């Protein structure tokens, strides 16, 4: 019956939704469901054809003030209904996205659509939009854990080298070990180079 | 699950012998079975040679820092760690076929049921080996167990695969084990290194009728012929 | 000459209402449209050359007959006698057996046309640019050659002899008989015994050498005395220069060692038991004093030259230690001997002592040194002979000019044979048959993924065979300076 | 007291003494070797290891190992073929 | 620009406030001393003189988004940017020629109904010798991808979207009506027979209706209808049809308008090229503007070794070298005879020959200095050329066959300006035409081996050739065991996004210049016909197709 495959298509964004929120990185979202959807969106076009069917043949009257009333309003429901269930699907994988985006991509890419991928540039063009105006001073992508601590230790956990900094450098020996101004490290705090605290 | 072991009659297989002779099991316990397999000493002697080898990394201790090696490079799990993960895999998933799944599974069956057919009437009895509707469910718990390491809700056409593969290379491999007239007949009519494309023979040897495929069995499993080209061409390429 | 044959062939044929192949535009037989296309059968039929070689390699006390053999195609011819769909016409054949009968005939009485023509019928069955080529008279003829010299074999060893080696050529054949002087009556009756059988009416049998005592492992690894002493290996080849001297000393003391024990046996009368303890404890020895030098020596820039290992066509392996591949020649030479296997194994375990290496170490153990790239039936115009030559195993200059006769090979026909030789092994790669990897059926489908008794499909010819070949032809390229295949084997890549 | 371990392994002389054993071994009647045979190899080194108290089984061991298991596979053989057999054998033994 | 007035340490504070405050980008020193320079080469002032420092450092921070060389700065980075600013239409930039070893392979995946990405492993350096050869696994994929191409391409049509079952679904439902999708199979047992992924079944023919305008050789894909009858295993066809082609725009939308050329962009494993609309666009516009452009094809079997040919041909070039082609395309079998390993020493060997007769076409070309420094010469072997010729002996053999070999082009490459010996499917990527071209002498081997059914011809037996071939979607339709594929390279053959336009050069067939399904297929026959030298001008920016002659 035609809410079969939102009903599926849910319990998929469901599933995807706790494989989420069990974790405190970004995991990796799941592949998105071509198939599912381009069934539901034939089903639609079926639908579709159906109203098309009936429309005409409210020309040759057949009982059409209630019956074809009745049949109009079941598929009509039966498309609101897939409707819901594509828009759900769609808004929670927008909102993992989203997530990711301020997480990382705005200071795996098979498992997306195309509109998606494209989606998910123009929202990181939008963030760096943001952060590139006014309100510049705050690092609008930063962390929203508050600062305990402006000098911490840090051990070096990947070999990057001699880098510069705002009036200094730091040589990223591998297992090396600084203690610095966390504002100075917090990039590569995020960047996964640098371990503590 | 129930996992048995045993030895045939004769202690060894005897390879010669009838597998209804070498089977002590009646056809009932044996279709309790998912996978029945016969397991056989091949002296292959390269094998043996890497059997003897890899003996010798037990015995001096070798071995001890090579599991060690295996786990921690990932490549291998100790035993406390699979175990509870058998636990969590059986607690967690128990999935089902997709309907692609259930039509792959449902045409093998029918396959495997028309080899057995075939191969009773050429053996002209029953076989001891069975295949029957209760070993169609046990490619379907495999297929199922197959995903359920994954955790995948659903068995896939992947997974049916493997599961097919597997019953295959077990079930199907135990089941799988005047004609002195028509192989003279093809040995004086083609000489050494010539070649009798296949659907001339069959002509020929009907126009005089299923000796045919016991000949050319019999005859590529020793020298003297071999199927080139697709099985096309029947080669006498040895003696 | 073969143009004169194609003419004359094509009367006869016509005469005896064949339709005629001749081909005027291009090599192929002229079957109608049907020649353009590819096809199994025939590209096995142009690729397939190589006759089953017998090399029964040991050591021979008894008297070794080197039998020549000529005419052997023209032999098979003439002494030869739908279902089968790669065999020659039945009637062109009896055409060309009878018209081979006539030419032979006026060879006989003395018809220097006719002689020639029979001499050069072995290019024209060969030849792709004879105007009645055809691949399955090529292929007929071919095999038909392989079952008569397998014929012949039968023949001599049914006389009570046992073959060393056989080819297309030669025949190597050890006569259970001690003496030469008491077997130059038997010999020639036993030649003229194979000769006066009907099947080899026509042959050339010759007897080119006699061996008194033979070390064999190939035609090009032997040793032995002949009625003296002559010694060739390219196992020799190998060992770094100081240690090419050592190797013939040691042979020539291993084969003074054996005479004086055949001739000390027959005097007190398989005869070569205990031939290993008149040098043994001074090749021990000999090789403890080289062993104390190489220590001294190798990474010493004065003497190094000499331990350098030689790069050579077909150089199969690298290699350590270069007195340790000398001993491994040297007890692979003598552990030929069936008779005595166990007096050589000792010694043998013995000289591995000296590098503290157990007696069956994987180091130790020999595997011969050469890779052989054999281009089959090579053709000298100049005396119609067929070779099989091998660019590595054979010395340069039997590459380079022809054996039986002197006249040197063109060099640009010898590379053209090498890049088909290179082009039918990548073709033969591509065109194969898969194999089953558990129960060796063939695959007769198009789109299975693997066999119904769940083994995975593999090669006939696995691709690691052909990176060898590929890599000897790098190598022969290389060496010999092959200006056209050097630039084919790069034209592979980019 | 005494648990001679392996050491200096010659692998590839009871790897080749296996293969023939195994290889001869397919004679329908003969004694059926088998990788517990193998092993049985390693357990007679180690016993008579441990006849000397020597923690490490030298290759007197393993030598002595070899020619008690290869007679008693010889010795099991019928006359029609024990004498081509002792000779094809004789050089992983013989040769102590 | 006035002298450098900077260094690092000073400059340091600002480019770090820049790139590392505003965009995470890490400053690593080599990259800052190249940073430096860069600033003050551009700037000549210090630092402080002014916003064009932090512009300059902003526009340096965006380039390096466009680069997206990493979370650190180099050198070499600094250099890219640099070459990015030196690029802050020519069709040069756009017209080149793919050889089949050259093209960007991808599998295609039917689970996923997308093509995927997969590396030339010449690349991997491993491959310097026997990289080329292909791998058992390329054998056993290699039908299953034509069968899964041309399933989903069976699917998109809307005749099906009764539908394909898969011919295992037929086993032991029987006498029932179904329609298959197959491989046409000659069964080892003699029998005719279909093959799907899934498993193979005989057929009879005995009472079906082929639909007429297609040829139906052993290997081609075809749609079967018919009735399943399990006591015999037979199915027996009511009808068979090839399945239909897919116009080159419903076939790139549908598969996500990939780049399969790189005619926009060379792919990765994680990044698949995208044929970008507006640049296509741009492009289309300005194929459309180059009216003067034309392409010149000249004849298969064009035998340098005859005098007649040499003779026509030098005529025909001096007529070019009044005004040049865009491009000129040589092809087929350059030798009268195939070219093989000589049989004698007496003779001037074979392989010598064949570079006494490009030694000789490089006479010709010397004198027509027009033709030589505008054209682009492109070359296509046949037969008859070298190193196939060695093993074939001029038959057909493996198919993607390899441009002929460079120890020959020698002089030739001397005097031309351009040259590209190309594979024997070679292709051309003009600006938005993706142009096959192909010498093969199909019709041929079609009439020679199609199915023979129980139960102007000049026209109709050329119709068939190209609807043949296109909705086959593949060059090749034979089996491998009647024309061997190299199994990596079968994806060459295929056409899937059908192309643009197609020169199918065939010396068995009249001259035609057919359209269907929008594709252009053109087949200027053989060079010297009827006694004419014959020739053909496709012109790209209007696809028109004027024909040629000149009489000797
Ligand atoms: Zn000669
Ligand atoms: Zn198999």
């Amino acid at each position: 019956m035609y809410g079969d495959l939102g009903n599926k298509l849910v319990l998929e964004a469901k599933r995807t939704k706790q494989l989420y929120a069990r974790s405190n990185q970004d995991v990796n979202l799941p592949m998105y469901h071509e198939d599912i959807i381009r069934n539901i969106l034939k089903e639609v076009s079926n639908l579709r054809k159906n109203t098309e069917y009936l429309k005409e043949q409210q020309q040759l009257g057949m009982l059409d003030d209630k019956v074809a009333k009745c049949q109009y309003f079941v598929t009509l429901l039966c498309m609101e209904r897939n409707k819901r269930c594509l828009l759900a699907y769609q808004r929670l994988r927008t909102d993992i996205l989203d997530s990711m985006a301020w997480n990382n991509n705005g200071l795996d890419t098979n498992n997306l659509s195309h509109q998606e991928q494209e989606y998910l540039k123009e929202y990181c063009d939008l963030i760096t939009d943001l952060k590139s105006g006014d309100l510049v001073d705050i690092d609008l992508s930063g962390s929203l854990v508050p600062p305990s601590d402006v000098f911490i230790d840090v051990r070096v956990l990947k070999d990057a080298g001699e880098i510069q900094t705002e009036y200094g450098v730091f040589n990223l020996i591998k297992d090396s070990q600084f203690f610095v101004r966390q504002s100075d490290v917090e990039r590569l705090i995020q960047q996964g180079y640098l371990q503590k605290i | 699950s129930v996992l048995a072991a045993a030895n045939p009659i004769y202690g060894r297989y005897d390879d010669l012998k009838s597998p209804g002779d070498n089977i002590d099991f009646q056809t009932t316990i044996l279709s309790r079975f998912d996978m029945i397999f016969i397991v056989k000493d091949d002296h292959n002697e390269e094998r043996d040679i890497s059997i003897a080898n890899h003996v010798i990394n037990i015995h001096t201790g070798n071995a001890n820092a090579m599991q060690n090696q295996q786990e921690e490079n990932g490549s291998e799990i100790s035993i406390e760690k699979m175990k509870r993960y058998i636990t969590y895999c059986r607690l967690k998933c128990a999935p089902r076929l997709s309907p692609q799944a259930a039509e792959k599974l449902s045409s093998n069956f029918v396959t495997i049921r028309k080899q057995l057919l075939i191969n009773e009437l050429e053996s002209t009895e029953r076989s001891s080996i069975p295949i029957t509707i209760r070993q169609l469910e046990a490619i379907i718990r495999i297929t199922e167990s197959l995903a359920k390491l994954e955790l995948s809700p659903i068995a896939q056409e992947r997974h049916v695969d493997e599961a097919i593969r597997l019953f295959q290379a077990s079930t199907m491999d135990a089941a799988s084990q005047e004609i002195r007239r028509f192989e003279q007949e093809l040995k004086r009519r083609l000489p050494i290194g010539w070649s009798t494309s296949y659907q001339t023979l069959r002509r020929e040897f009907v126009d005089t009728q299923l000796a045919l495929d016991k000949a050319l069995y019999a005859l590529e499993k020793h020298e003297t012929i071999q199927l080139r080209h697709q099985g096309q061409n029947i080669y006498r390429s040895g003696v | 000459m073969d143009y004169i044959i194609d003419v004359l062939y094509a009367r006869k044929l016509k005469k005896e209402n064949i339709v005629l192949w001749w081909n005027e535009k291009a090599p192929l037989p002229d079957h109608g449209g049907i020649q353009n296309d590819f096809d199994l059968n025939t590209s096995w039929i142009m690729n397939d050359s190589e006759f089953p070689k017998i090399n029964n390699s040991g050591v021979y006390d008894n008297v070794v007959l080197d039998v020549g053999v000529d005419n052997l195609t023209v032999n098979t011819i003439l002494t030869s006698a739908e279902f089968v769909h790669d065999a020659f016409s039945n009637d062109a054949l009896n055409v060309l057996r009878g018209m081979l009968k006539e030419w032979w005939d006026e060879a006989l009485k003395e018809n220097s046309t006719a002689d020639l023509l029979v001499n050069s019928l072995a290019s024209w069955v060969q030849n792709p640019n004879a105007k009645l080529f055809d691949g399955l008279l090529r292929y007929h003829v071919h095999n038909l050659t392989k079952k008569a010299l397998l014929q012949l074999v039968n023949e001599f060893s049914a006389l009570g002899s046992t073959i060393v080696y056989a080819d297309r050529n030669q025949i190597l054949i050890k006569t259970n008989k001690y003496s030469p002087e008491n077997c130059y009556a038997y010999s020639q009756y036993m030649m003229k015994a194979v000769r006066t059988n009907p099947m080899f009416s026509y042959l050339d049998l010759n007897i080119k050498r006699y061996w008194d005592l033979l070390i064999w492992m190939d035609k090009f690894n032997f040793s032995g005395l002949a009625c003296t002493a002559v010694s060739q290996w390219q196992l020799k080849k190998f060992l770094s220069p100081i240690y090419q001297p050592e190797f013939e000393d040691w042979m020539m003391i291993i084969l003074d060692s054996m005479l004086k024990t055949k001739q000390s046996y027959l005097k007190l009368n398989n005869s070569l038991n205990g031939f290993s303890h008149l040098f043994s404890k001074p090749l021990m020895k000999r090789v403890k004093k080289l062993f104390k030098n190489q220590q001294e020596f190798i990474l010493d820039p004065q003497y190094e030259a000499d331990y350098v290992i030689p790069v050579l066509p077909g150089s199969h392996l690298n290699v350590k230690n270069p007195l340790l591949e000398l001993v491994k020649s040297l007890c692979h030479v003598m552990l030929l001997s069936k008779s005595t296997i166990l007096e050589i194994r000792t010694l043998r375990k013995e000289l591995l002592k000296i590098f503290e290496l157990r007696e069956f170490a994987k180091v130790a153990e020999f595997k011969d040194p050469s890779l052989s790239l054999v281009v089959p039936d090579f053709l000298c115009e100049y005396c119609f002979f067929i070779s099989d030559i091998d660019f590595c195993k054979a010395a340069p200059e039997s590459i380079f000019s022809c054996v039986r006769c002197h006249k040197a090979f063109n060099q640009v026909l010898l590379q053209e044979h090498l890049i088909q030789k290179l082009r039918s092994d990548i073709e033969s790669y591509l065109i194969q048959d898969l194999r089953c990897s558990r129960c060796h059926k063939v695959k007769r489908d198009y789109m299975s993924a693997h066999c119904p008794c769940a083994g995975a499909w593999e090669g006939t010819l696995p691709r690691e065979s052909i990176v060898q070949k590929l890599n000897v032809f790098k190598q022969v390229a290389k060496y010999y300076g092959f200006d056209i295949l050097l630039s084919c084997i790069a034209d592979l890549t980019i | 007291k005494i648990y001679p371990k392996l050491h200096q392994m010659d692998m590839d002389k009871v790897s080749r003494v296996y293969a023939d054993l195994r290889r001869e071994s397919i004679s329908t009647g003969s004694f059926p070797i088998t990788v517990r045979h193998l092993e049985s190899i390693l357990r007679i080194a180690e016993s008579f290891a441990k006849m000397r108290l020597s923690e490490f089984v030298s290759s007197y061991d393993l030598d002595r190992a070899i020619k008690v298991v290869v007679d008693s596979f010889v010795d099991a053989q019928k006359v029609s073929v024990r004498r081509q057999l002792r000779r094809s054998f004789a050089i992983y033994t013989l040769g102590h | 620009v006035l002298p450098v007035k900077i260094q690092p340490p000073l400059l340091r504070p600002l480019a770090y406030r820049v790139l590392s405050r505003k965009y995470g980008l890490s400053i690593k020193s080599d990259g800052l001393s190249a940073l430096a320079e860069f600033v003050g080469t551009n700037i000549g002032a210090n630092w402080r003189q002014g916003p064009a420092t932090i512009k300059f450092l902003e526009q340096f921070a965006a380039v390096w988004k466009q680069q997206e060389r990493g979370l650190f700065i180099d050198q070499s980075g600094v250099k890219e940017v640099i070459q990015e600013m030196k690029e802050r239409l020519d069709w040069r930039d756009y017209f080149k020629v793919i050889n089949a070893s050259q093209q960007q392979r991808f599998s295609y995946n039917p689970h996923k109904m997308q093509f995927i990405f997969v590396p030339n492993k010449k690349q991997n350096g491993l491959g310097g010798i026997a990289g080329f050869l292909p791998d058992i696994e390329d054998k056993v994929q290699m039908f299953l991808t034509r069968y899964y191409l041309t399933n989903d391409r069976v699917m998109r049509n809307e005749n099906f979207q009764m539908s394909i079952t898969p011919i295992k679904n037929l086993l032991g439902r029987d006498a029932q009506n179904f329609l298959l999708l197959g491989l046409l199979n000659k069964n080892f047992k003699g029998n005719w027979s279909l093959e799907d992924p899934s498993g193979s079944v005989e057929i009879d023919i005995s009472q079906t209706i082929p639909t007429q305008g297609h040829y139906y050789v052993p290997g081609c894909m075809v749609l079967v209808e018919g009735i399943y009858y399990s006591v015999g295993n037979k199915f027996h066809v009511t009808s068979m049809t090839l399945p239909p082609g897919e116009r080159r725009e419903i076939t790139l939308e549908t598969i996500g308008n990939l780049d399969l050329l790189g005619i926009h962009g060379i792919s990765n494993n994680n990044f698949i090229a995208r044929l970008d609309k507006d640049l296509k666009i741009r492009l289309h516009l300005l194929e459309k503007e180059l009216t003067d452009h034309k392409f010149v094809i000249l004849g298969a079997n064009l035998f340098l070794d005859d005098l007649k040919i040499m003779t026509a041909l030098s005529k025909i070039l001096q007529k070019l070298n009044d005004d040049p082609p865009t491009l000129l395309i040589w092809q087929g079998s350059f030798t009268s005879v195939p070219v093989f390993a000589s049989m004698s020493s007496r003779n001037i060997s074979s392989s010598t020959q064949f570079k006494n007769n490009f030694d000789a076409l490089a006479t010709l070309l010397s004198r027509f200095d027009n033709l030589t420094e505008n054209t682009t010469m492109i070359f296509i072997p046949g037969p008859n050329d070298l190193w196939g010729s060695m093993v074939s002996l001029g038959a057909s053999g493996t198919l993607p066959q390899d441009p002929i070999p460079s120890a020959f082009t020698k002089k030739i490459n001397k005097v031309c300006k351009n040259v590209v010996w190309s594979s024997n499917p070679t292709r051309i990527a003009y600006l938005s035409q993706e142009i096959v071209i192909f010498r093969d002498d199909l019709s041929g081997r079609f009439k020679r081996h199609r199915l023979e059914f129980p139960f102007p011809q000049k026209v109709q037996e050329t119709r068939k050739l190209v609807k043949t071939i296109l909705d086959q979607g593949h060059l090749s339709p034979f089996l491998d065991s009647l024309r061997p594929i190299s199994w990596d390279l079968d994806h060459t053959l295929t056409l899937c996004p059908i192309p643009s336009t197609m020169v199918l050069c065939d010396t068995t067939s009249a001259q035609f210049d057919l359209t269907y399904n929008g594709c252009k297929v053109i087949n200027p026959g053989s060079f010297i016909h009827n006694r004419r030298a014959r020739y053909m001008e496709y012109v790209p920016s209007s696809k028109k197709t004027i024909q040629e002659e000149i009489y000797i």
